[PDB]
RNA sequence: UACCUGGUUGAUCCUGCCAGUAGCAUAUGCUUGUCUCAAAGAUUAAGCCAUGCAUGUCUAAGUACGCACGGCCGGUACAGUGAAACUGCGAAUGGCUCAUUAAAUCAGUUAUGGUUCCUUUGGUCGCUCGUACUUGGAUAACUGUGGUAAUUCU
RNA sequence: UGGUGACUCUAGAUAACCUCGGGCCGAUCGCACGCCGGCGGCGACGACCCAUUCGAACGUCUGCCCUAUCAACUUUCGAUGGUAGUCGCCGUGCCUACCAUGGUGACCACGGGUGACGGGGAAUCAGGGUUCGAUUCCGGAGAGGGAGCCUGAGAAACGGCUACCACAUCCAAGGAAGGCAGCAGGCGCGCAAAUUACCCACUCCCGACCCGGGGAGGUAGUGACGAAAAAUAACAAUACAGGACUCUUUCGAGGCCCUGUAAUUGGAAUGAGUCCACUUUAAAUCCUUUAACGAGGAUCCAUUGGAGGGCAAGUCUGGUGCCAGCAGCCGCGGUAAUUCCAGCUCCAAUAGCGUAUAUUAAAGUUGCUGCAGUUAAAAAGCUCGUAGUUGGAUCUCUCUCGGCCGAAGCGUUUACUUUGAAAAAA
């Protein structure tokens, strides 16, 4: 007997055909738009909505009065309004199958930095949130895959101590001043 | 910047005698204080000795903002003698352990378990 | 399986006592007492993980090897030792009372009481039985035995103690319309007046409530207290008055009270 | 994601299986930078085991004429600390393994009005019509004499 | 007296009895003060009896894998029942004496098998299912195999004893002593599994106990079982490439955006690593935090399988020549080999990928949902017939005491449906 707790999950799913070509064209595509390292985060964000897909339609089959349905509706809209994948208009359990992969990728860290203007691209925006020159809020931010919720998007800065936005210069600044 | 204490989570516990609370600790860009500079602190903060005062579990968040522990300043020392755990109280010098390690004792122990009497004391 | 067990496991202790998954393997098995193994709180429970007074099991051996706690007037060393429903703690060093009264989520709250509330307590008698040449003996659910009650008290009944004399000093019949509290079940925590009662011979007598906004609930019988005479209680209730919200309104409750105050 | 594809023929439509395909669990091969959580002699051998440890325990409150320490007046009965030993309690919990085991174990349900219960808790405990200002004998620890190659022997 | 649905319950009364191996009514200890030889307050410990606190034990109802190449089984060795007892803590063929001849079975008894401990549960799964569950929670069982016991509230206990069987140890051969399926560790077995480490600081447990102990448990070491996050580069100037959600008689200005083995050049960013002080913690045993150094081939160099089809990606080049080999399947190889051995290039996943085996989906190839039986595998030669399965139409407030309901009762029963109660957590 132990006092750990042997609680975990896989988080992605691996595609029944390995080799579809128009599956593997798509993955590339979103790969390369949103700068994510392999399949594996396209295949995570995948499962993600397929699960929240599932939980809506589970949901659709009850009652519109169903006390379960109503609590578990309303909970589930509530939590994807507040990442900002859905529209706080359309709240209804309906709407939830019409969300495609690309509204989950959109509410990166990585894909927010790049917009938001601190980096030049996507993959310049995943160095940076990686190099801890991000922070959400007061908190450095190292992780590209980060949801921003809606109440998070106004404070992306740039960190108090990064060379960018803080005010000390990094290693290779301060040889080259050092060399002169 | 320089270093700032604050008190979360303050309690009097009049039932071990002391003050019990949670310490955040803001070192914006500095190394983890060292607990000593905390107990000045808090001794400043709470006008009394720093001998009364003992803190624990710090812990840094990521990013290298602050830290936060635990800290719970006793009414004197002896009631601080009384309440606090040994090893915190050999923090401050004020408890020495049992030098012997778990072996010797267990074998010493299994080895007077062989002898009758006052050859027990002669065992060792 | 020779012999009484003496440890309970984390995950096989009551869910009710809110203890981690984490923090070590074993639970503190309670001490055999006045209440059971399930229906109890441990000393060590109450005073570190509800009142926070000690940091870890030993300091709560620190504060009871002191003599500051007493249940139901009495000073309990027992870091173990089961304080149940009903049962009253005092804290004469910081000069504060608790009595163990259920939350309506079915656990025990930290419910405060007045010095004047905590002379007394409640007690649901178990048996009535003449013994010893003629005396007759009433067992409550504490365990407790009273000599020579009052000749009206009958099983089921609630009778209110004195607890530093232990006599009986009145009691309520269990009659429908008096108010009641459930002890065990779904319905554990729930505060209502009795309604109904459908006698099953040989088997549990089943107790209907109406709770006091208008909510209807069934019991068996050994799962009811009688708290007072009427829709009156006879104790102070915890925060909420025993009345269960839907998990809805306890969402909308809350979303309620974070735009009131924050 | 309620999915199929190659293969019998000169060619075709089928039956039908083989092969592919994805997860999962053991072993293994090649490779391995960071960080968190985490399984781990189950399978074959409930096969065999060197060595060490894994169960002991004293409060103001059972028994202290061990100076083994110890001082305050020390023929103050017992200052006190305290090894030993007698006494009490525990050692029937925990931990391991899955050999046996097919209404057996087990699960839910119910019963003991058909039984036992150390401990905890609350009661009862002058209810008995005939030296008590305190009775008896051992025995350990301790001292001393040994036996056996050998033991937690005596 | 009181209670239950129900006592041969509880309480009361009477005549007695009370175990040589009779049972209850205290010869016990500490701390403080106290008033006439007074009377005392606060505890500790110990009896007796009652009170499911913790249980234990033993019963009820329903539910358990394969097998008929197991169809009858049990009744001397109690089988089923009845009466009296014995034993047991108690109910009971638990055992005994006597009597009866019963008890189970196609609704699968009995026997055999099980790489069978049961369940919570796990993998997979549209719906339905199929496999697994030694494994940390609950229950059981065992401590080499059997058997028998002592002590005790509790054991048929094995880190208790007694004996036999198997194995094995020391011996001065007279004797003595064993039990890792506890934690480490060793041998053996095998495809298959870690340190003879630190600590009672946490969680709890035990004890006379605030103090002692705990290989329970924690903490580290080994760890690609597995799971989560996540580096191996970002930007710009400079050939050039193309478009041109920009301007012009093809033309061209393409910095008006986006690529590009360019080992071009340029400055920025940073952690892998080494190191320091904290912090962590029982003990720096990591993570986090600060600081020093730390990238241009950023040599600080990503691999594992493949390139005919299934199936993503070369009938490019060199070698071999039905050889060597590849190939899960179809197939490649006998002189241009799209398939072998290699170079280059390419693609799939990526700190991971291949292989063997078991299993799930695929499998509507086990079909309840949901398959088939003219000819592809398949309807018995035919009829009767007992279990089994299925079975045509019909049939439109239950009385009381207290005559506002504060209040009733027996209304043919089942299945079904809805509800309610009760139902460990993980």
């Amino acid at each position: 007997p132990v006092a750990r707790s042997w609680v975990c999950r896989k988080t992605y799913v691996t595609p029944r055909r390995p080799f579809e070509k128009s599956r593997l064209d798509q993955e590339l595509k979103l790969i390369g738009e949103y700068g994510l390292r392999n399949k594996r985060e396209v295949w995570r964000v995948k499962f993600t909505l397929a699960k929240i897909r599932k939980a809506a339609r589970e949901l659709l089959t009850l009652d519109e009065k169903d006390p379960r349905r109503l609590f578990e509706g309303n909970a589930l809209l509530r939590r994807l309004v507040r990442i900002g994948v859905l529209d706080e208009g359309k709240m209804k359990l309906d709407y939830i199958l019409g969300l495609k992969i690309e509204d989950f990728l959109e509410r990166r860290l990585q894909t927010q930095v790049f917009k938001l203007g601190l980096a030049k691209s996507i993959h310049h925006a995943r160095v940076l949130i990686r190099q801890r020159h991000i922070r959400v809020r007061k908190q450095v931010v190292n992780i590209p895959s980060f949801i921003v919720r809606l109440d998070s998007q106004k404070h992306i800065d740039f960190s108090l101590r990064s060379p960018y936005g803080g005010g000390r210069p990094g290693r290779v600044k301060r040889k080259n001043a050092k060399k002169g | 910047d320089t270093v700032t204490i604050r008190t979360r989570k303050f309690m009097t516990n009049r039932l071990l005698q002391r003050k019990q609370m949670v310490i955040d600790v803001l070192h914006p860009g500095k190394a983890t204080v060292p607990k000593t500079e905390i107990r000045e602190k808090l001794a400043k903060m709470y006008k009394t000795t720093p001998d009364v005062i003992f803190v624990f579990g710090f812990r840094t968040h990521f990013g290298g903002g602050k830290t936060t522990g635990f800290g719970m300043i006793y009414d004197s020392l002896d009631y601080a003698k009384k309440n606090e755990p040994k090893h915190r109280l050999a923090r401050h010098g004020l408890y020495e352990k049992k030098k012997t390690s778990r072996k010797q004792r267990k074998e010493r122990k299994n080895r007077m378990k062989k002898v009758r009497g006052t050859a027990k004391a002669n065992v060792g | 399986a020779r012999g009484p067990k003496k440890h309970l496991k984390r995950v096989a202790a009551p869910k009710h006592w809110m203890l981690d998954k984490l923090t070590g393997v074993f639970a503190p098995r309670p001490s055999t007492g006045p209440h059971k193994l399930r229906e109890c709180l441990p000393l060590i429970i109450f005073l570190r993980n509800r009142l926070k007074y000690a940091l870890t099991g030993d300091e709560v051996k620190k504060i009871c090897m002191q003599r500051f706690i007493k249940i139901d007037g009495k000073v309990r060393t027992d870091i173990t030792y089961p304080a149940g429903f009903m049962d009253v703690i005092s804290i004469d060093k910081t000069g504060e009372n608790f009595r163990l009264i259920y939350d309506t989520k079915g656990r025990f709250a930290v419910h405060r009481i007045t010095p004047e509330e905590a002379k007394y307590k409640l007690c649901k008698v178990r048996k009535i039985f003449v013994g010893t040449k003629g005396i007759p003996h009433l067992v409550t659910h504490d365990a407790r035995t009273i000599r020579y009650p009052d000749p009206l008290i009958k099983v089921n009944d609630t009778i209110q103690i004195d607890l530093e004399t232990g006599k009986i000093t009145d009691f309520i019949k269990f009659d429908t319309g008096n108010l009641c509290m459930v002890t065990g079940g779904a319905n554990l925590g729930r505060i209502g007046v009795i309604t109904n009662r459908e006698r099953h011979p040989g088997s549990f007598d089943v107790v209907h409530v109406k709770d006091a906004n208008g909510n209807s609930f069934a019991t068996r019988l050994s799962n009811i207290f009688v708290i007072g005479k009427g829709n009156k209680p006879w104790i102070s209730l915890p925060r909420g008055k025993g009345i269960r919200l839907t998990i809805a309104e306890e969402r909308d409750k809350r979303l309620a009270a974070k735009q009131s105050s924050g």
